[PDB]
């Protein structure tokens, strides 16, 4: 299959048409996408097929042909860009500045923006455009906004 | 069957469109993977 590192859509056909249902990162021959898009399943890539590797229901992330790649972190003061990839519309970056999930383990960066549910695995770049996490595991706040964590994986 | 089409090459872009507020919030994650506002 197309192994180029980038951005792809993740799409099934088991439904009406074709519905796209989440986003991933194409990094190092290795595809990064989170758990509740895939829920661990097999992926297709042209004839080939993409097995996963790696995975943790908890993180809400997995790796499929290799293990995480992605360790770049939001450094806690500048401005990110998500890269938004919404179902039917084409790639869109959007600068934001991130806000802060604090948790009993430690603080997270957090990004406001809200977009469909197929857009979950969407990627968050640094301004050197190395991806510090991706967008799609949240919460919904009082006035019924999507706020979404910055998650990022462990590179081994 | 899920399959992958690809969609971009990851770069930052200069005149992004800038939007989205910070907020600062109490949050607690279950071992589901699912976050929850802690007030
Ligand atoms: C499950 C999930 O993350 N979906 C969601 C809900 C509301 N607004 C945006 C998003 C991405």
């Amino acid at each position: 299959g197309e192994t180029t590192d980038g951005v792809y859509r993740v799409m099934t056909r088991r439904l009406l048409g074709s519905t796209q249902v989440g986003v991933g990162v194409m990094q190092e021959g290795v595809f990064h996408t989170m758990w509740h898009v895939t829920k661990g399943a097999a992926l297709r890539s042209g004839e080939g097929r993409l097995d996963p590797y790696w995975g943790d229901v908890k993180q809400d992330l997995v790796s499929y042909c290799g293990p995480w790649k992605l360790d770049a972190a939001w450094d806690g003061l500048s401005e990110v860009q998500l890269l938004a990839v919404p179902p039917g519309e084409r790639a869109k970056n959007i600068q934001t500045l991130p806000g802060i999930f604090k948790t009993k383990d430690g603080d997270i960066g957090a990004v406001a923006l809200d977009y469909p549910a197929g857009t979950s695995g969407s990627p968050i770049l640094d301004k050197c455009g190395r991806v510090i996490g991706l967008y799609g595991n949240g919460v919904v706040i009082k006035n019924g906004s999507y706020v979404s964590a910055i998650t990022q994986g462990k590179r081994e | 069957d899920m399959y992958i089409e690809r969609a971009g090459d990851i770069t930052w872009e200069k005149d992004a469109e800038v939007t989205g507020n910070s907020p600062r919030l109490d949050v607690a994650l279950d071992e589901s993977g699912d976050f929850s506002l802690v007030e």
